[PDB]
């Protein structure tokens, strides 16, 4: 559990900011991991008919 | 949209007593002159008679 502070928090729009891109970076990476699945997918279709 | 940048609006504590106008008076004195007067009857006390 977490404290609760006891002065207004300093520059907040910043760490903010830096949240957001932590969050938009993971969101880019398992976007882009279902690229690998996608191509996965038709490659498993080729090798099955083939 | 970012962290610190902003406009500052400065004021002031404005009323006539910061102004100090209080302290402004524009009267003269009188020549003062006093007269006698009348004191009448006997007024009643708490002591008991």
């Amino acid at each position: 559990l977490a404290e609760a502070a006891a002065t207004t928090t300093e520059n907040p729009l910043q760490k903010i900011d830096a949240a957001l891109a932590q969050v938009d970076t993971l969101r880019s990476d398992l976007g882009a991991v279902q690229n690998r699945f996608n191509s996965a997918i038709t490659n498993l279709g080729n090798t099955v008919n083939n | 949209a970012n962290d610190g940048e902003t406009i500052d609006i400065d004021l002031k504590q404005i009323n006539s007593q910061t102004l100090g106008l209080d302290t402004l008076n524009v009267q003269q004195k009188y020549k003062v002159s006093d007269t006698a007067a009348t004191v009448t009857g006997y007024a009643d006390t708490t002591i008991a008679l």
